[PDB]
């Protein structure tokens, strides 16, 4: 697998789609 | 059709950085693209670009960057969230930058921590 | 103005390239530019000849090295064409008779001054791109600053070992070089001396 | 770029003149290390120019007790006056190669036209004096009266006894 | 395969090139002085700083 | 073609990002310097490449 | 060897010397995971973290897709153990 790919959402081309749960999951981790 | 002309531009930049070309022809121009490349040029990942008119952008690139990307839903982010967002988007905290559309403009996360302002995550490069 | 180079032989003559696909000269004694020629493609780097004061070489995005005369910019004195991607750096040997070019693909190309085609090509899977190549002042070893973060030390004359040689050793080497200068154009000798693994 | 080099040994001090000097970029190369090993490929580098032996063991003792402390002796100044071309460093210099840095500074202060390179700082002259110390028995053998082993033995004993003051409080035999 | 397929670059005539080689280089066929003078290289590089030329020689 | 072995070595550990400029000393013989892409420069001595 | 009491190495006391292989290095860059910080958080002790030139050689021999992991390895604050052998095979280098 590619190393450079980030861990939050799926990547298609240059567009990175983040589901609404994942941005909530980061806000849960901060709190 | 991808209305995200920023994503079409960044797809062209990623194709050139993979294919080893030394310039592109970003055919639909904008102003958010120009600000994005202004940040990339501040951090030295792109040599020199010009906006010519019919317009389009000619972007001399150094061969230093790895990946460009846009965050498509453009989530809002505070500073205490910004640290975790940086360390979850970048492979390392000292490599690459996250782009923010703040109330002070469009800038990187280090300039956002300098100027003490939060905002929406729009894109990233490394 | 991308590159700048003092002429080391003739002092107070400065050459420069610019992204107008142009080369410009400068006389430092009367502080003004001198002449400007527009080429077809952009030139990455200018350099001068350390033994002949008037000859210069531009490494250019036409995959090409142009050896020019600074007195008559009408035509190129020589055109070295061997590359695949753009030429990033060119450097004359301190004896003034050879050239190194590091290219934007993964190659170093060693040239004679009157050749017009590659004497040698150097490459490596670990070498990622090539940005700056320059001789040592021995004119025997070349150095390569890459995009992998590595400065590598290669040698020109890849099959010629250094150090002190005995007389019957360096006579055998000089005899082989003179014999290849004579019979180097015959078919078997030609194909074996031109074969290099790219 | 070295022109001459000093080399001090127990029988005396000799200065060699280098011709076909050593490659400085390929000093860590195996072919150049093999050249520094073999006498048939290092005697092409060095050619013996001058030799000054001691007159006596007292002069050799004074020679060590000046050179190790750093100060150059008057007869070393004499032989350098005789062998080096008389210049002052305004338009042409002579590069000498010496083993010690304090001796380098003093030879440069005594002769302004001679630029000295110390073996403690410069790797070229370090490898070159290392090769001469390697082959020092054969480079001198045409004028080496006897050997060097007993000379080094007696001179090390004389130097150690002068440093220790051994005979004035060793009496039990 | 031992014949030559075309004329080399400086030469202009078959008689010129095929009569210009004409003499073996080796030590079996020529004297020692001739062998040394005929296999001396054109550029003789000694060790040291090869600095660019200060003043015109001629 | 058999004894064509051109690679000799590599100066030190290298840089972190790529080497985007380098320059020799035209007076000396073993003084090199190289400046990388993360803006760190290094001065190398060619006699001790470790 | 001394300091070996029946498969219990008494030579390893903190600061721990940790040799890094290319597989571990590629996967610790892939898992968004900081190398020295996670090693210190695993061992609860100060590590010094070394990379052999065979490991750097295999990371360089892999293409420019792994340039980020290469830069992460080429961080300056870590010890570089130069190897004196031929093949640049990281497994046999580490085992020897
Ligand atoms: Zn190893």
């Amino acid at each position: 697998r590619p190393v450079d790919l980030p861990a939050v959402g799926r990547m298609r081309g240059a567009e990175l789609r983040i589901s609404a749960k994942e941005a909530a999951a980061i806000a849960r981790e901060v709190r | 059709v991808r209305t995200s002309v920023l994503h079409d531009a960044l797809n062209s930049i990623n194709n050139a950085e993979k294919m080893g070309k030394r310039q592109v022809m970003i055919r639909p121009s904008s102003k958010v693209i120009v600000k994005f490349l202004q940040v990339m040029q501040r951090h030295g990942y792109i040599g020199e670009f010009e906006e010519v008119d019919n317009g389009k952008i000619v972007v001399q690139l150094n061969g230093r960057l790895n990946k460009c990307g846009v965050i498509s839903p453009r989530y809002n982010v505070r500073l205490a969230e910004l640290e975790k967002w940086v360390t979850k988007l970048l492979p390392a905290r000292q490599f690459g930058y996250v782009i923010l559309t703040t109330s002070a403009g469009i800038m990187d996360h280090e300039e956002a921590r300098r100027k003490h302002v939060a905002g929406k995550i729009i894109g990233f490069f490394y | 103005i991308t590159d700048v180079c003092f002429n080391q032989v003739e002092t107070s003559v400065i050459g420069s390239v610019a992204t107008d696909r142009s080369i410009i000269l400068f006389d430092l004694r009367t502080n003004m530019p001198v002449i400007k020629t527009v080429l077809h493609f952009a030139c990455n780097r200018i350099v001068f000849n350390p033994m002949e004061a008037m000859n210069l070489a531009v490494a250019s995005e036409d995959h090409n090295i142009y050896i020019f005369d600074a007195r008559n910019f009408d035509k190129a004195l020589n055109i070295q064409k061997g590359h695949v991607a753009a030429v990033m750096d060119v450097e004359f040997s301190p004896t003034g008779e050879e050239l190194v070019s590091g290219s934007y693909d993964r190659t170093i190309r060693l040239w004679r001054r009157d050749a017009g085609h590659s004497r040698d090509v150097y490459h490596t899977k670990r070498m990622q791109r090539v940005f700056r190549t320059m001789w040592t002042m021995d004119s025997k070893y070349i150095l390569t600053g890459s995009d992998d973060g590595n400065v590598r030390l290669w040698r020109a004359n890849a099959s010629e070992r250094s150090g002190v040689k005995a007389t019957r050793q360096r006579q055998a080497l000089e005899y082989n070089n003179a014999l290849l200068d004579r019979y180097g154009h015959l078919p078997e000798i030609r194909r074996i001396r031109r074969h290099r693994h790219l | 770029v070295v022109n001459f080099l000093l080399f001090e040994s127990a029988v005396g001090f000799s200065l060699f003149e280098v011709v076909h000097q050593a490659d400085t970029v390929g000093l860590e190369l195996p072919e150049v290390k093999d050249a520094m090993k073999t006498l048939d490929k290092f005697g092409k580098m060095v050619k013996l120019r001058s030799f000054n032996p001691w007159t006596s063991a007292a002069q050799g003792l004074e020679a060590i007790n000046l050179i190790s402390e750093g100060i150059m002796p008057e007869y070393l100044k004499s032989a350098l006056e005789m062998n080096l071309p008389q210049t002052s460093g305004k338009k042409s210099k002579v590069v000498l190669g010496v083993a010690d840095k304090k001796l380098a500074g003093e030879i440069t202060a005594a002769f302004p036209g001679v630029q000295c390179e110390a073996a403690d700082t410069s790797e070229v002259v370090a490898a070159l004096l290392r090769g001469i110390r390697t082959h020092a028995n054969k480079l001198h053998k045409s004028l080496q009266e006897g050997d060097i082993g007993r000379a080094q033995l007696g001179l090390g004993h004389a130097y150690s006894r002068a440093k220790v003051k051994f005979s004035v409080h060793k009496n039990d035999n | 395969k031992y014949l030559a397929t075309g004329l080399p670059h400086p030469f202009e005539s078959q008689q010129q090139y095929e009569r210009s080689l004409r003499l073996p280089v080796g030590p079996e066929w020529m004297t020692k002085e001739t062998f040394q003078d005929a296999t001396k290289p054109r550029v003789i590089i000694k060790q040291g700083i090869i600095a660019p030329m200060s003043k015109p020689m001629y | 073609r058999m004894f064509a072995k051109p690679f000799l070595g590599q100066l030190g550990n290298g840089h972190v990002q790529g080497v985007y400029s380098m320059c020799k000393d035209k007076n000396s013989l073993n003084c090199i310097a190289s400046g990388s892409g993360d803006g760190v420069v290094k001065v190398w001595d060619l006699t001790t490449r470790d | 060897p001394s300091s070996m009491f029946f498969e219990h190495n008494e030579a390893l006391v903190p600061p721990y010397n940790v040799l890094v292989d290319t597989n571990f290095l590629s996967r610790t860059v892939g898992a968004k995971l900081p190398l020295l910080e996670s090693a210190m958080d695993c061992l609860y002790a100060s590590v010094n973290i070394i990379i052999t030139s065979c490991v750097m050689a295999e990371l360089e021999k892999l293409g420019p897709r792994y340039r980020v992991a290469l830069m992460i390895a080429r961080d300056e604050r870590w010890q570089r153990l130069t190897c004196d052998h031929k093949g640049t095979y990281a497994d046999d280098c580490i085992v020897d």
